[PDB]
C-alpha cells in the first residue's frame, strides 16, 4: 500500500477550474543591417542595342 | 534511566563527554586511534558519519539512482534532526503553474525505499499556493514553522488524507540555478517542541549533498530532453524541406520521423478545413430557411471547427497507424471534446487524470481490447504564421508514466510550431500547382488558336474534295502526290534567288511555297516527315506570326528564304549535314515568332514579364520557347520520325540558330567569324576548306549564327524597288514603338523611332548599313564568292539611301540660308 | 556525580545521548567552512580521523556554486598528500575533427600549489592525441594505469618532460568517466618515497576519484545541456525566418544566419556563397573552344563547377557589430585570403583550426586583423551540402568567444545550422521556379489575350470610322462613333432581337455581334453607365472570336443564350425585380457563359485529368468560363464596366460571378426547390405590385431568380420552333458525339448511350427523356412564374411532341 | 605558466591536418498511412 494512502489517482487539493496556457508568440524583413545589398558604344544605343 | 539529570545538568554533561575516552571502545568503530577527537564520541561520530557519506558518494557516482540517494540522505536526516518523518517533493511545471508532487513519502529512519517511494499514481500534487510547502517554493527559502496551527500557509489536505498530525514544520527548496527542482521537509519534532536554529542549520549543510544529487539527476533529465527536442525538429526539418506536399502529407511524415522521441504511447493529430467562406450555393439555403446556420463552436478567426481529416498514431504495443478521413465525433481522440476546445481557444492544455476531469467526458475505462486507459493529455493547436490554426495535435499517456511536465510541453510546443510555419511550404505547393494548371489551360488556348484547324488545312491539302478522305486517313503517297500537284514549283516562285520579293505573293502562298523549300532540301523522305504534319506546322507558325507591322509572317519566310538561297545559291550546305540544313531552316521560319513589334529594349523599360523571365536576349530567347513549344506538340511534330541523338542535335543547333539573332549576340562574337573567314583563304582550294569545316563543330555553329545575323538583315540586301518598301514598314513598325513608349513609358524615343524625325530615314538607314550589314555581307562574300550579289545590291542600296540623304540635308541648308539667315 | 558511574557502565547509552544531543552540532561544525586539520607537512599514515576530516573537506566543497577548475584542483592538492606524490595534472578530453584530443587543463599540481599556478590557458595547454603517451594510452584503454618505470614503458613520451624541464620515473594514471564517454583525465608523475606506486596508492587514487567523477559530471552535464539547449534554440530561431516568407537564397541565409548571431558564440563569422551555374552558354563557351580566352584552371567543386564566390557576408561580432556585404569579394578578403574556403569548397570536408597562425597548410594572418588587435586562433569552416549534395555555400566561424578550441559539441552545433541551412534551399529554389512560372503564366495570357482580342483592323468591319471620318476609333468622339452606330447597328423589331422565337440560321457571325451590341443599346445601359461604344464594340467582337469553332458550343449558342437572356429580361419583363447595373451584368454573363468551351463535358474533363480539373473543383468548366471572361473584361481596351463605380463594379462582377457559375446543370438540379418556393410565394402576394416591390429589395431570392434564368436560357435551344430545334439538337448530338469517339479512343471507356456515336437512332428518344427532366420543371416553373413566358413552354411541349412522335416512329420500326 | 607554454596550445605531432567527413548517414509513400492522404441514375445518362 502507498506510503500517502491513496490509490488511481494524483489527487489535488485544488478544487476549481482548470487554467491552460498560452500559446507564446515572441517570434521564437528589411530590418537586418546589410539587407539593402542581397536580391563605341554610341551608335549600339542609337539604333536600339 | 537518567536522562533528565543529563538534561538539567549540560555542563556535567559536556565535561563528561569531553573526557579523554580510553582506548577500550563498544563495537568496532572503526578504531584507528579514534577514541579522544576532543570528545568521547565526537571522533567517532566524525569517522560514522564520513563513512556514510562516501557510501553515498559511491552510490551517486555509478549508475545515478537519485531516488535511493536521496532516500538514505532521508533516513540519516531524520534520525540527526530527529524529526518523526521526512518527505520529497518533485517539483513541475505545467500549463504555465508549478505545482509540487510528491516523490518520497513519510521517511523514517527505520524505513525501505518501497514503502516510502511514491508511484505517479500516487501523488499529492500540492499547488505553489495551497501549503507550506508551496510557500517554501515561491519564497525560494527555508521556512521553520514552530507551530503550524497558526501558519497562515499550512493546509490540512495531506494529513487529513494520511490520517496523520503535523506540529513543526521544516523544508527548504533544493536549488539549480534559479530553479527550484524539489522541497525537501521534516515534519512533527520528535523530541523538542519545534525545530531548533541548530537544526536549521544541519538541515542546510546536510543537505548540500541531496542538492547536488537532484542537480545531476535534473541536469540529465535537462540535457536528455534538450537533446531529444533537437533531435525533433532536426528531423522534422529533414522531412519537411524534401519536397514540396500538401498539409496531410508533410505532417505525416514529420509526426512519423519522430515518434520515437516523444516518448507517448498515443498521439493523434486533427486537421481543420480552411475554408474561410461559403459559396452562395451553399449559402443560399441557410439565408432561404431550407437549412439552420451552424450554431456549434467557432475557431477565433470566425471559422467551422470540422476535423475533415484525423491520423492515428498508436504506438503503444502494435504500430497501426490510421488515417481516418471526416472522422466521426464518436472518434475516441474527438469524443473527450479536448482538441474542439483547444481549436475554440487555441490553447496548450495539459491535463492530469484525465478519468477524474470533469470539464472534459473523458472516456470511463479501457478504451481498445488491451485496456488502454487515457490518463496524461498534451493537446496542442498548430497555428501558421498568420495567426491561423491549422489544426489541433493532442498527445495520450507519456510511456514513462509521468504526467507532461513543463519539458515536454516546451518539446511539443517547438515541433507544433515549426510545423505551423511549415505551412507556408503547403501554401507555396498548393499555389505551385495552380500556377502550373493555370499555365497549362493558357498553353491550351493558344495552342488551339495557333494550330491550322481541319477546315483551315484543305486550303492548302485539299482531300475531302480529292480523295474525300479527312488528312490524318490518308496515306503518305496520296498526300505526296496532293501536295506536289498544289505545291508551287521551284520556278514558279524564285524561292532560289537572293532577289525573292514577297510584295507580290499572298500568305497562302508564302506557306505553300515554305513546304516547296522543305521538299527541294530533301528532307522529307530521308527524315520521313509526316506531310500532313508539315502543312499543319508551317500553317500554325503562318498563324503564330503576329498581324503587325513589319514582324508579321512574311517577315519570318524572307528570313528562312534567304537561308535556304544561301544554303542552296550560296553553296553554304557544303559544310552542313542534311538534318543541320532541316533543324537550320525551320529556325529560320520561327525567327521571331509572335514579335510583339517592340524590341528587346522595350521589354525591359515596360518590365513585361518577358523582361523578368529571360533577362538577356528576351524576345529571341520567348521567340525560341514559343517555337519549341508549338513544335512539341504531336500533330505538329515535324520531329517525331527522328532518333533521340538526331533529335536532340536538332533542338541544340535550333537554340544557337534562334537566339544569334539578336543583334546585341552578333555584335559581341563577329571577330571570330572574321577570324574564321581568314582561315579559309589559308586553305588552297574550296574542297579541302569544306572538308576540314565540315567535320568542325563549334566553327560550324559561329558560322550558322552569322547566316542567322545575315537572314536577319537580308531585306537591306535587297533589290531598291524592294528595299524602299520594306524600310518603309521598319520605321512605321519603330515609330509605332516609339510612339508607345513616348505614351506609356513617358520617354522620349531615339530619333531613329521619332516619328518626328520621319525625313530623317535616309540618314538613319546610311548610318545602320554602315555599321551592322556591312561588315557581316562583306565577310560572307569574302568568304563564298557566291554571295556576293547580296553586297552589290547592299552597296547600291546604301548609295540610293545616301542621295536621298544628301537631298535632304541640302532641302535642311537651303531652308536654313535662305531666310533664316 | 554518583551517576557519572552509570554512563561509564553502559556506554552504550552515552553513545546514544550523544547522537542525540550533540550529533548535529558535530555535523554542523564539520560541514562550516572551516578547514582540514591533517598535517600536510609530514607523511604519517593516514589516521582514520584525518581520513573523516579529508572526506569531509572535500564534501565542503560541494556547494551550489560549483567552481568544477577550483574543486578538482582541491581534490588534486589531497590526492597529491594521500598519493605520496610528486606532481598530478588533468587532461580535458576534446574531439577535435573525428581525432580525440586530450589538452592540459590544470597542470603541476602539488601540496603546496594554488589554482592561479595549476590552472592552464588556451593558449598554454599542451594538446595530446589518442595514440601517443601514457595519456593516450589510458584514453585508449578507459583504465586505470600504473607505470612502475617510465623508461621500460612502450608510450611514454619525453615531449613534455623536455618542454617541462622535468623527469618522470613512475606514472599512474585514471580516466574520469562521464557513462562511457571519457571526460578527463588523471595522472600522477613520481612516487617521492619509493619505487613506484603501490595497490594501495591505486586503491586510494580509485577511493578518492568518486569526488572528482562527480564534479566532472555536473560540469560535463551543465555543458552538454547548454550545448543542446542553443542547438534547439538555433535550429527554432532559424526555421522562424526560414518560413517568414518566400525570398531569394541570399536574403534567407543572411536572415537565418543574423537571428542567431548571440547563440553561436562566436567573435566572427563569414559566410561565402558559390555560383550555382553549371554550364555556361554558347556564346561564353565560344572562346574557350576557339582560343579566344584561356580556359578556368584551378578550384574546382566536386560538382565539376568552378569555385567562385560571388558574394561574401561577414558578421563581425566582438567588438561593434558590422555586418557586412562584399559582392565579388577579391582573394584579399580576410575570410578567403586564408584559402580555408576554396579548400572546403574543393573537397566538402569540415575542418577545425587549432592555432591558426602556427597552420603551414593555410595562410592565415599572423597580424591583427582589426585596430583592438583581435587575433584569428581558431578557425571552423564547412559547406551547405544542399540536397542535390552539390555545394552551395562555405559557412567559416572564427575565434570562439570563451577562447577554447571549437570541440565535437560546437562542431555538432554548427554542423545541424549548416545542415538545416542546406535543407532550407527548397525554399529559395521554390522562389526562382514561382518567379519564373508566374511570369510564363502572365507570357501566355497575354498571347491568348491578343489572339482573342479584336484588332484594329477587325473593328473597322462595324465601327467604320476609317471610311467615315478618316479618324481611328480611339480619336473619333463618342457622339461619332454613336451615329456611325445607329447607321451600322440593325433594328430591333426587324431582327426579332426581343421575341422567344429568334433564329440565328440565316445570320452572319457578324451580323450576330452587331444585333449583340444592338441588346446592350437597348437596355439603355450605354448612356447611364456611360461604356466607351468603341470598347462595347471591341468586347462583343472578342467576346465572338474566344468561342472555339466546334460543332455546338460556338459562339452561336453563346450569341442565343444572351438573346434569350435579352428577352427574359425586356418580352418576359423579368427586368422588373432587376436593376439596370444587374441587368447589364446578367447580360454580359450570358453572352460569356460558354466562352472557350473545349466541346467535352465536365466529365471529360475530371476523366482526363485536364489541367482545368485540377485547377476549379467543382464546376470545372463554367469556372473557367468565368475566369476567361473576366480576364477579357480586364482589359483596358475590352472593359466596358471601366465607368461603373467600386461598388457598381464589385457588384456586377459578383453577379456575373453567380450567373456564369449557375449554367451547370449540377448546380441547377440542387437548387431548384427553391424556385419552387419563390415562384408558390410569388402567388401568395395579391397583386404583382406588391410582389414586384418585394422582390426589388431581397437580395437572395433575385440571386436564384437569375441562377434559374441561367438554366433557362441555356436550354433555350429547346423551346425554339421546330425548324430550328431539329437542326440545333443534330449539332449537339454533333457534338457529343465526337467527345464519346474521344473518350473511347483517349480514355478507352464506353461512352454512355448519349453520347454513343452508334446508336445515332435513338436520339429522339433521349431528347424525350431531357424534355422530361430537365427543361420541363425549368419552364413550367417560369410560365407559372410569369405568364409572359408562356411562349417559351409551348415550344418545349411542342418540341416535345414531335420529338415523341419521332421516338414512337423509331420504336415501331424497331418491332421486325 | 604551469606548462612552459607562452605562446599557444602545442602538440608533440605535428603533419598535415585531418578533416571531418561530412555527415550522410544519419539522414516518400514506405511510410505507412501516406496512400489515404493527398433520381440519379437518369443523372449520370445526361452527362451530369
Ligand atoms: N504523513 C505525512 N505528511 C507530511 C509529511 N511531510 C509533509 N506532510 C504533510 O504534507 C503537507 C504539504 O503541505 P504543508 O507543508 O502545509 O503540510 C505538510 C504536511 O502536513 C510526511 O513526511 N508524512
Ligand atoms: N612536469 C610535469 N609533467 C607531466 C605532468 N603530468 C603529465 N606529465 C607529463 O606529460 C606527459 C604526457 O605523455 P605521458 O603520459 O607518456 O607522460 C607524461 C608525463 O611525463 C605534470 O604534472 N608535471
Ligand atoms: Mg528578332
Ligand atoms: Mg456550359
Ligand atoms: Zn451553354
Amino acid at each position: 500500500r502507498s506510503a500517502t494512502r491513496v490509490m488511481g489517482g494524483p489527487v489535488t487539493p485544488r478544487k476549481g477550474p482548470p487554467k491552460f496556457k498560452q500559446r507564446q508568440t515572441r517570434q521564437f524583413g528589411d530590418d537586418i543591417p546589410g539587407m539593402e545589398g542581397l536580391g563605341e558604344l554610341h551608335e549600339l544605343a542609337q539604333y536600339g542595342i | 534511566q537518567v536522562h533528565r539529570f543529563l538534561d538539567q545538568n549540560p555542563g556535567f554533561a559536556d565535561q563528561y563527554f569531553g573526557r579523554k575516552l580510553s582506548p577500550e571502545d563498544v563495537a568496532n568503530a572503526c578504531e584507528d586511534g579514534c577514541p579522544e577527537g576532543c570528545t568521547s564520541f565526537r571522533e567517532l561520530c566524525q569517522v560514522e558519519e564520513s563513512a556514510a557519506l562516501f557510501e553515498l558518494v559511491q552510490d551517486m557516482q555509478e549508475n545515478v539512482n537519485m531516488e535511493r540517494v536521496v532516500f538514505k540522505i532521508l533516513r540519516r536526516l531524520c534520525s540527526i534532526l530527529h524529526a518523526d518523518r521526512c518527505s520529497l517533493f518533485m517539483y513541475r511545471q505545467r500549463n504555465g503553474v508549478a505545482e509540487l508532487a510528491t516523490r518520497l513519502f513519510s521517511v523514517q529512519p527505520d524505513s525501505v525505499l518501497e514503502d516510502c517511494l511514491v508511484p505517479p499514481d500516487s501523488e499529492i500534487v500540492f499547488p505553489l499556493d495551497i501549503g507550506v510547502v508551496g510557500h517554501v517554493a515561491q519564497t525560494k527559502k527555508m521556512v521553520n514553522v514552530q507551530d503550524v496551527m497558526e501558519c497562515p500557509h499550512f493546509s490540512s489536505f495531506a494529513d487529513e488524507l494520511t490520517d496523520y498530525v503535523t506540529r513543526n514544520i521544516l523544508a527548504t527548496p533544493i536549488m539549480n540555478g534559479k530553479d527550484v527542482v524539489a522541497v525537501i521537509m521534516a515534519v512533527n519534532k520528535l523530541d523538542g517542541p519545534c525545530f531548533t536554529s541548530e537544526d536549521e542549520d544541519v538541515f542546510l549543510k546536510y543537505l548540500n549533498f541531496g542538492t547536488l544529487n537532484l542537480k545531476i539527476y535534473h541536469l540529465s533529465y535537462l540535457h536528455n530532453c534538450e537533446t531529444r527536442r533537437g533531435q525533433v525538429l532536426l528531423w522534422s526539418a529533414n522531412k519537411v524541406f524534401e519536397e514540396l506536399t500538401d498539409i496531410e502529407r508533410q505532417f505525416h511524415k514529420a509526426f512519423y520521423t519522430v515518434r520515437a522521441y516523444l516518448n507517448c504511447d498515443r498521439y493523434s493529430v486533427g486537421l481543420l478545413d480552411m475554408t474561410k467562406e461559403k459559396e452562395f450555393f451553399d449559402v443560399w439555403p441557410v439565408l432561404m430557411g431550407e437549412a439552420q446556420a451552424y450554431s456549434g463552436p467557432r475557431t477565433p478567426d470566425g471559422r467551422e471547427i470540422l476535423f475533415y481529416k484525423v491520423i492515428d498514431y498508436i504506438l503503444h504495443g502494435k504500430e497501426d497507424i490510421k488515417v481516418i478521413p471526416s472522422p466521426p465525433a464518436d472518434h475516441w481522440a474527438l469524443a473527450s471534446g479536448l482538441p474542439t476546445y483547444v481549436a475554440e481557444s487555441g490553447f496548450i492544455c495539459n491535463i492530469m487524470n484525465a478519468p477524474a476531469d470533469e470539464m472534459f467526458n473523458f472516456q470511463e475505462g479501457p478504451l481498445d481490447d488491451s485496456g488502454w486507459i487515457v490518463k496524461n493529455v498534451l493537446s496542442m493547436p498548430i497555428v501558421n504564421k498568420k495567426e491561423e490554426i491549422v489544426g489541433v495535435a493532442t498527445f495520450y499517456n507519456r510511456k514513462d508514466g509521468k504526467p507532461f511536465d513543463e519539458q515536454d510541453e516546451v518539446l511539443m510546443e517547438s515541433l507544433t510550431q515549426f510545423l505551423g510555419w511549415s505551412v507556408l511550404n503547403t501554401d507555396t505547393y498548393d499555389k505551385m500547382n495552380k500556377l502550373e494548371n493555370r499555365k497549362d489551360i493558357a498553353q491550351d488556348m493558344v495552342l488551339y488558336h495557333v494550330r491550322c484547324d481541319r477546315e483551315e488545312i484543305q486550303l492548302i491539302l485539299p482531300t475531302r474534295e480529292r480523295l474525300g478522305k479527312e488528312p490524318a486517313d490518308c496515306e503518305e503517297d496520296e498526300l505526296g502526290k496532293i501536295l506536289k500537284e498544289v505545291l508551287p514549283g521551284p520556278a514558279k516562285f524564285d524561292i532560289y534567288e537572293f532577289h525573292f520579293s514577297d510584295l507580290e505573293c499572298t500568305e497562302l502562298e508564302l506557306v505553300k511555297c515554305g513546304i516547296q523549300m522543305y521538299y527541294e532540301l530533301g528532307v522529307v523522305r530521308k527524315f520521313q516527315i509526316p506531310q500532313e504534319v508539315l502543312v499543319r506546322f508551317l500553317f500554325s507558325v503562318s498563324k503564330g506570326y503576329r498581324r503587325i507591322t513589319y514582324h508579321n509572317w512574311r517577315h519570318g519566310f524572307n528570313v528562312a528564304q534567304t537561308m535556304f538561297t544561301l544554303l542552296m545559291t550560296g553553296k553554304l550546305k557544303s559544310y552542313y549535314t542534311d538534318l543541320e540544313a532541316f533543324a537550320m531552316v525551320t529556325a529560320g521560319l520561327c525567327h521571331d515568332i509572335d514579335h510583339r513589334g517592340t524590341n528587346n529594349l522595350y521589354q525591359m523599360k515596360s518590365q513585361n514579364p518577358l523582361a523578368k523571365l529571360h533577362g538577356s536576349s528576351i524576345l529571341e530567347r520567348h521567340h525560341l520557347e514559343f517555337g519549341k513549344f508549338l513544335l512539341s506538340e504531336e500533330t505538329l511534330n515535324i520531329y517525331q520520325n527522328l532518333n533521340r541523338r538526331q533529335h536532340e542535335h536538332v533542338i541544340h543547333l535550333m537554340d544557337i540558330a534562334i537566339i544569334a539573332t539578336d543583334l546585341a549576340l552578333y555584335f559581341k562574337k563577329r571577330t571570330m567569324f572574321q577570324k574564321i573567314v581568314d582561315e579559309s583563304k589559308n586553305y588552297e582550294d574550296r574542297k579541302s576548306w569544306v572538308e576540314y569545316l565540315s567535320l568542325e563543330t563549334t566553327r560550324k555553329e559561329i558560322v550558322m549564327a552569322m547566316m542567322m545575323t545575315a537572314c536577319d538583315l537580308s531585306a537591306i540586301t535587297k533589290p531598291w524597288e524592294v528595299q524602299s518598301k520594306v524600310a518603309l514598314l521598319v520605321a512605321a513598325e519603330f515609330w509605332e514603338q516609339g510612339d508607345l513608349e513616348r505614351t506609356v513609358l513617358d520617354q522620349q524615343p531615339i530619333p531613329m523611332m521619332d516619328r518626328n524625325k520621319a525625313a530623317e530615314l535616309p540618314k538613319l538607314q546610311v548610318g545602320f548599313i554602315d555599321f551592322v550589314c556591312t561588315f557581316v555581307y562583306k565577310e560572307f562574300s569574302r568568304f563564298h564568292e557566291e554571295i556576293l550579289p547580296m553586297f552589290d545590291r547592299l552597296q547600291n542600296n546604301r548609295k540610293e539611301w545616301k542621295a536621298l540623304a544628301d537631298e535632304y540635308e541640302a532641302k535642311v541648308k537651303a531652308l536654313e540660308e535662305d531666310q533664316k539667315k | 556525580e554518583e551517576v557519572e558511574k552509570f554512563l561509564d557502565s553502559n556506554v552504550s547509552f552515552a553513545k546514544q545521548y550523544y547522537n542525540l544531543r550533540y550529533r548535529a552540532k558535530v555535523i554542523s561544525d564539520l560541514l562550516g567552512p572551516r578547514e582540514a586539520a591533517v598535517d600536510f607537512s609530514n607523511y604519517h599514515a593516514l589516521n582514520s580521523v584525518e581520513e573523516s576530516e579529508i572526506i569531509f573537506d572535500l564534501l565542503r566543497d560541494f556547494q551550489d556554486n560549483l567552481q568544477a577548475e577550483k574543486c578538482v584542483f582541491n581534490v588534486m592538492k589531497k590526492l597529491c598528500f594521500l598519493l605520496q606524490a610528486d606532481r598530478m595534472s588533468l587532461f580535458m578530453y576534446r574531439a577535435r575533427n573525428g581525432i580525440a584530443e586530450l589538452a592540459t587543463r590544470l597542470f603541476n599540481v602539488h601540496k603546496d600549489a594554488v589554482l592561479e599556478e595549476c590552472l592552464v590557458a588556451p593558449d598554454s595547454e599542451i594538446v595530446f592525441p589518442l595514440d601517443m603517451g601514457v595519456v593516450g594510452h589510458v584514453a585508449l584503454s578507459k583504465k586505470i594505469v600504473n607505470v612502475p618505470n617510465t623508461e621500460e614503458d612502450e608510450h611514454f613520451c619525453d615531449f613534455v618532460d623536455t618542454l617541462t624541464e622535468y623527469q618522470t620515473k613512475n606514472i599512474l594514471a585514471s580516466p574520469i568517466m562521464n557513462g562511457k564517454d571519457v571526460v578527463a583525465i588523471i595522472m600522477v608523475v613520481n612516487k617521492v618515497d619509493g619505487p613506484h606506486f603501490t595497490e594501495n596508492d591505486e586503491e586510494i587514487l580509485l577511493k578518492y576519484l568518486n569526488f572528482a567523477n562527480l564534479i566532472m559530471k555536473v560540469f560535463h552535464l551543465s555543458y552538454l545541456h547548454n550545448c543542446e539547449t542553443r542547438r534547439g534554440q538555433i535550429l527554432l530561431w532559424s526555421g522562424s525566418k526560414v518560413f517568414e516568407e518566400l525570398t531569394d537564397i541570399e536574403r534567407q541565409f543572411h536572415k537565418a544566419l543574423y537571428t542567431v548571431r548571440a547563440f553561436l558564440n562566436c567573435d566572427r563569422y563569414s559566410v561565402g556563397l558559390l555560383d550555382m551555374t553549371k554550364q555556361k552558354e554558347f556564346f561564353d563557351v565560344w572562346p574557350v573552344l576557339m582560343g579566344e580566352a584561356p580556359p578556368y584552371a584551378g578550384p574546382r567543386t566536386p560538382d565539376g563547377r568552378e569555385i567562385n564566390f560571388y558574394k561574401v557576408i561577414d558578421y563581425i561580432l566582438h567588438g561593434k557589430e558590422d555586418i557586412k556585404v562584399i559582392p565579388n569579394p577579391p582573394p584579399d578578403h580576410w575570410a578567403l585570403v586564408s584559402g580555408l574556403p576554396t579548400y572546403v569548397a574543393q573537397n566538402g570536408l569540415i575542418c577545425n583550426i587549432m592555432n591558426a597562425p602556427s597552420e603551414d597548410f593555410f595562410a592565415f594572418q599572423k597580424e591583427p586583423l582589426d585596430e583592438s588587435g583581435w587575433m584569428i586562433k581558431n578557425v571552423l569552416s564547412m559547406p551547405i551540402v544542399n540536397k542535390k549534395e552539390e555545394i552551395v555555400g562555405v559557412a567559416t566561424f572564427y575565434n570562439r568567444k570563451d577562447g577554447k578550441p571549437f570541440d565535437e559539441m560546437d562542431e555538432t552545433l554548427m554542423e545541424s545550422l549548416t545542415q538545416f541551412l542546406g535543407w532550407s534551399v527548397l525554399n529559395p529554389d521554390t522562389y526562382e521556379l514561382m518567379n519564373k512560372l508566374e511570369n510564363r503564366k502572365d507570357i501566355f495570357q497575354d498571347m491568348v489575350k491578343y489572339h482573342v482580342k479584336c484588332d484594329n483592323e477587325e473593328i473597322q468591319t462595324i465601327l467604320k470610322t476609317r471610311e467615315v471620318y478618316g479618324k481611328e476609333p480611339w480619336e473619333c468622339e463618342e457622339e461619332e462613333l454613336a451615329e456611325i452606330l445607329q447607321g451600322e447597328l440593325p433594328d430591333a423589331d426587324k431582327y426579332e432581337i426581343n421575341k422567344f422565337h429568334f433564329s440565328d440560321l440565316p445570320l452572319t457571325e457578324l451580323e450576330l455581334v452587331k444585333c449583340g451590341i444592338q441588346m446592350y443599346y437597348e437596355l439603355k445601359v450605354v448612356d447611364k453607365f456611360h461604356i466607351p461604344q468603341e470598347a462595347l464594340v471591341r468586347f462583343m467582337y472578342s467576346l465572338s472570336k474566344g468561342y472555339r469553332r466546334i460543332t455546338y458550343h460556338n459562339w452561336r449558342h453563346g450569341f442565343n443564350v444572351g438573346q434569350t437572356m435579352f428577352s427574359l429580361l425586356v418580352t418576359g419583363k423579368l427586368k422588373r425585380y432587376f436593376t439596370d447595373l444587374e441587368a447589364l451584368a446578367m447580360v454580359t454573363a450570358a453572352f460569356c457563359h460558354d466562352i472557350d468551351h473545349r466541346g467535352t463535358n465536365n466529365l471529360y474533363q475530371m476523366k482526363s485529368q485536364n489541367p482545368l480539373a485540377k485547377l476549379h473543383g467543382s464546376s470545372i468548366l463554367e469556372r473557367h468560363h468565368l475566369e476567361f471572361g473576366k480576364t477579357l473584361l480586364r482589359d483596358e481596351s475590352l472593359n466596358i464596366f471601366q465607368n461603373l463605380n467600386r461598388r457598381q463594379h464589385e457588384h456586377a462582377i459578383h453577379m456575373m460571378d453567380i450567373a456564369i457559375i449557375a449554367t451547370d446543370l449540377a448546380l441547377y438540379f440542387k437548387k431548384r426547390t427553391m424556385f419552387q418556393k419563390i415562384v408558390d410565394q410569388s402567388k401568395t402576394y395579391e397583386t404583382q405590385q406588391e410582389w414586384t416591390q418585394y422582390m426589388m429589395l431581397d437580395q437572395t431570392r433575385k440571386e436564384i431568380v437569375m441562377a434559374m434564368m441561367m438554366t433557362a436560357c441555356d436550354l433555350s435551344a429547346i423551346t425554339k420552333p421546330w425548324e430550328v430545334q431539329s437542326k440545333v439538337a443534330l449539332l449537339v448530338a454533333a457534338e457529343f458525339w465526337e467527345q464519346g469517339d474521344l473518350e473511347r479512343t483517349v480514355l478507352q471507356q464506353n461512352p454512355i448511350p448519349m453520347m454513343d456515336r452508334n446508336k445515332a437512332d435513338e436520339l429522339p428518344k433521349l431528347q424525350v427523356g431531357f424534355i422530361d427532366f430537365v427543361c420541363t420543371f425549368v419552364y413550367k416553373e417560369f410560365s407559372r412564374f410569369h405568364e409572359e413566358i408562356t411562349p417559351m413552354l409551348d415550344g418545349i411541349t411542342n418540341n416535345r411532341k414531335e420529338w415523341k412522335a419521332l421516338a414512337d416512329e423509331y420504336e415501331t420500326k424497331m418491332k421486325g
